[PDB]
């Protein structure tokens, strides 16, 4: 994905090639079985990108916290879709719109939806506590 | 009904802790003032994005003396200040326990000792993660009080690296006003300290002026046309009357000894400006001072064996420079104990200091470091399927 | 919070105001939408600090593991508390004692609580084989 | 485990050694309560390491993902073993075959359990759809 990061899939493949490269990103890492006295500053720069990949990498892998899908690669919410978003189905959906041009056509909803996530989210505290309120 | 617990992470409960803190400290890199060679060599140039997130209605008690992280300063001061002082033969004693001949032989140590430079850096103090520096917006405290309206910080403000006794120079100063720190009135050693909320002229010029050096077989003479201040004293009185209510207010006595205790010693020229007690130290007050009434008079002068406030032990400093320095300041307060005791009927005296552990304590009563304890316990009724 | 990291709240803002500013934390980071030649070693004593807050970040962000919640930024335990403790009730709790002068006031149960939580962790193992040992 | 990683137990240690070490890690770091001109270069060289200790540690921290206990230390799984593989029983497993030694007695099954793990992930996908086709 022209990065450390990016990782699972490559442009132009559209959603389901890449959705499937993740898992082979998965078995791929799995196993693992001239130079200037400036160069320093290479390395140096060479340095940042890779910790603010991790970051960034955190940052919000980090706050799929709230989202409820922390850490991993891959969600599955909770809520229920609004056909007026993309009214489309999995079919042409992966194999169609290679990504860069699928998410524009949802350039809005962008926070529409972390609304909703993060609601169930709290909809799903609010019923834990409903069904702790007796035992 | 009943009662059960939760937990849960990131909820800023910062309970004691007064580890490593690594400094900001913005050096040039390039000026042969060792200050800045320090500021850079061992410590970092400056953190652009502090962040006081102002407090709510905390209760915290920022108890001035259990706060390690002055020690840490102190030792980092001391750190710098041998690299940065070179003393030429330094005396220092020693014992190895044979009780009592323990043998404390005196170990003399040769050096190289030439000049450099001194201007000092307001450097800051940074938390590791998981600590924040708690700083504090009011300053009274009696000593040991909370403030409304500060809260953390990422590095922490400028505390400089000169030190000088009861008064210092090109320094610190004082917010809103003076205030002081002690405790119990029964033997009162417990040294008080204030903050005085202005500034004063200290000024010491010497062109050449002495040519002729000695006097028998004076270039180290200097005299400090300073200024005429008298106020900010006048201030320090009413101030001490509303802590001595009814007593009047002297000073009355300087005993001496160890020059450095009681003289204004003060880092310039890498050297200090040694003179008695004739000066501004007088006054008695009952309504009214006791002194009198550009730069006037008043004679320190500079010494070269002088004595470490770091550990125990002389030391042997270089010969002068021609002439012509100066050194001005802003004086942040001033560092006093009553000269007590119980041989006194209604006249009052405060008297003097020498332990940096508070010569940097004016400036660190907010900065209480702790960690984060993020993880916090609270109640609900939350309990499992059984 | 001072830092990368204690970034869900601000101090003296009591409980309810940390809490909450948690999730909005996570909203406000979601979308995105002179050099000396010696800043070397600045730019090398700024690296640490990044790495040893995902690291301490992790190192029990991780260990919340065995709290059941590693990963993410909330917990709900399953402990029954003991009024012996703190003795007081949300409203005071979260609008009161600016949370570094809350904990303070249970200085002590700060291992007792992991006590009764990994132990709680390994009651729920310990359900987890009962029921299992039919179907 | 002579690095920042591998830093649940002890070479030599058998197995029960180290897997209690773990928790003996989280206790220990819970609380927490010359240099030359050219030191510049075995900072650097210093530095890769820890961030690709924190890389790997992710990078596959991150994908005990696919395999449901990601960014944790300790799995359970839920596949049904194989006397064939192994055909041991706690007592001398711990105790014996210090680790090293240990998986070398199945140096083939290490993908065939990264197979039945993914697998059973993929069968809770299915049980979780099918149980919810009705509600
Ligand atoms: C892109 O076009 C090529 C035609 O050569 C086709 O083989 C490939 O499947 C297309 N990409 C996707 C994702 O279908
Ligand atoms: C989304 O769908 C729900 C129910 O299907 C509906 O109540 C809501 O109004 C919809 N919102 C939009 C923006 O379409
Ligand atoms: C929207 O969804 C409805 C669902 O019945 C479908 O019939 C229709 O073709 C869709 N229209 C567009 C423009 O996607
Ligand atoms: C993708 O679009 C092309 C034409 O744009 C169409 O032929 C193809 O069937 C679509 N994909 C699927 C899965 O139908
Ligand atoms: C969807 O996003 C585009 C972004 O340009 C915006 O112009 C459009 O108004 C959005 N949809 C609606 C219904 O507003
Ligand atoms: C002693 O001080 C009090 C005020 O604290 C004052 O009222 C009183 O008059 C003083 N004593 C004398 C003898 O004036
Ligand atoms: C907490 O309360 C329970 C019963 O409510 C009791 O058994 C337990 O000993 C208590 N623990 C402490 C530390 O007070
Ligand atoms: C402790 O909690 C009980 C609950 O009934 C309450 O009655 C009591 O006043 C509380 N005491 C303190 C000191 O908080
Ligand atoms: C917090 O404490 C103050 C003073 O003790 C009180 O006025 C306020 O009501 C308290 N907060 C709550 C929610 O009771
Ligand atoms: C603390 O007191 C201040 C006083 O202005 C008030 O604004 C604030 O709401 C209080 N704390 C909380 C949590 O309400
Ligand atoms: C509660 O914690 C404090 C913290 O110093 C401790 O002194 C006290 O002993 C603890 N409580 C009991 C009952 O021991
Ligand atoms: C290894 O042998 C030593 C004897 O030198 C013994 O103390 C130790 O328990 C053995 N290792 C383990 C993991 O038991
Ligand atoms: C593993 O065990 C299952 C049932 O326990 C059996 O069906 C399967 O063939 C076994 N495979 C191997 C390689 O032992
Ligand atoms: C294999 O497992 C069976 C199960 O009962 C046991 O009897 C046998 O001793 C085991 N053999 C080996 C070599 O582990
Ligand atoms: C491990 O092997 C040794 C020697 O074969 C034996 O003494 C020891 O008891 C074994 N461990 C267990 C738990 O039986
Ligand atoms: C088990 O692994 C070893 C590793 O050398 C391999 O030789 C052997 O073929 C594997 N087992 C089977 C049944 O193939």
């Amino acid at each position: 994905g022209a990065v450390f990061l990016g990782f699972l899939g490559v442009a132009g493949s559209t959603m389901g090639a890449a959705s499937m490269t993740l898992t082979v990103q998965a078995r791929q890492l799995l196993s693992g079985i001239q130079h200037l006295l400036q160069l320093t500053v290479w390395g140096i720069k060479q340095l940042q990108t890779r910790v603010l990949a991790i970051e960034r990498y955190l940052k919000d892998q980090q706050l799929l916290g709230i989202w409820g899908c922390s850490g991993k690669l891959i969600c599955c919410t909770a809520v229920p879709w609004n056909s007026s978003w993309s009214n489309k189905s999995q079919k042409e959906i992966w194999d169609n719109m290679t990504w860069m041009q699928w998410d524009k056509e949802i350039s809005n909803y962008t926070n529409t939806i972390y609304k909703l996530l993060e609601d169930s989210q709290n909809q799903q505290e609010s019923n834990e506590k409903d069904l702790l309120a007796l035992d | 009904g009943n009662l059960w617990v939760t937990v849960y992470y990131g909820v800023p409960v910062w309970k004691e802790a007064t580890t490593t803190l690594f400094c900001a400290s913005d050096a040039k890199a390039y000026d042969t003032e060792v200050h800045n060679v320090w500021a850079t060599h061992a410590c970092v140039p400056t953190d652009p994005s502090p962040q006081e997130l102002v407090l709510e209605n905390v209760t915290e008690n920022f108890n001035m003396w259990k706060n390690e992280m002055v020690n840490q300063m102190h030792e980092d001061v001391i750190s710098l200040w041998d690299q940065s002082l070179k003393p030429c033969v330094k005396l220092t004693p020693l014992c190895v326990t044979l009780e009592c001949l323990i043998n404390c032989n005196t170990s003399a140590i040769t050096q190289a000792c030439p000049k450099v430079s001194f201007e000092p850096i307001p450097i800051h103090y940074c938390t590791p993660a998981g600590y924040a520096i708690l700083k504090c917006n009011d300053k009274t405290f009696n000593g040991t009080g909370p403030c409304h309206n500060v809260s953390t910080v990422q590095c922490t403000h400028g505390i400089k690296p000169v030190v000088s006794t009861q008064l210092l120079l090109n320094g610190s100063l004082a917010e809103g006003e003076i205030i002081i720190r002690s405790e119990n009135l029964t033997n009162n050693v417990k040294t008080i300290l204030v903050h005085l909320n202005q500034s004063v002229e200290i000024v010491c010029t010497r062109p050449n002026n002495n040519t002729r050096k000695s006097i028998r077989i004076d270039i180290r003479q200097a005299h400090c046309n300073i200024s005429k201040w008298h106020e900010t004293l006048k201030r320090v009185s009413e101030k001490l009357a509303e802590h001595f209510p009814n007593k009047t207010i002297n000073f009355t006595s300087s005993s001496g000894g160890d020059l450095e205790i009681t003289t204004h010693s003060f880092t310039c020229r890498g050297e200090f400006f040694y003179c008695n007690t004739s000066g501004l130290f007088n006054s008695t007050y009952m309504p009214n001072g006791t002194y009198l009434h550009s730069s006037i008079t008043i004679p320190c002068r500079i010494k070269q064996i002088i004595n470490m406030w770091q550990e125990v032990g002389r030391a042997m400093y270089a010969p002068p420079i021609e002439g012509n320095i100066t050194c001005k300041s802003n004086i942040t307060g001033l560092l006093l104990v009553r000269d007590g005791g119980t041989e006194s009927n209604n006249t009052e005296t405060n008297n003097g200091g020498g332990d940096m552990r508070d010569n940097w304590r004016s400036e660190l009563y907010k900065y209480k470091v702790v960690e984060i304890k993020p993880l916090g316990v609270a109640p609900t009724a939350c309990k499992r399927r059984v």
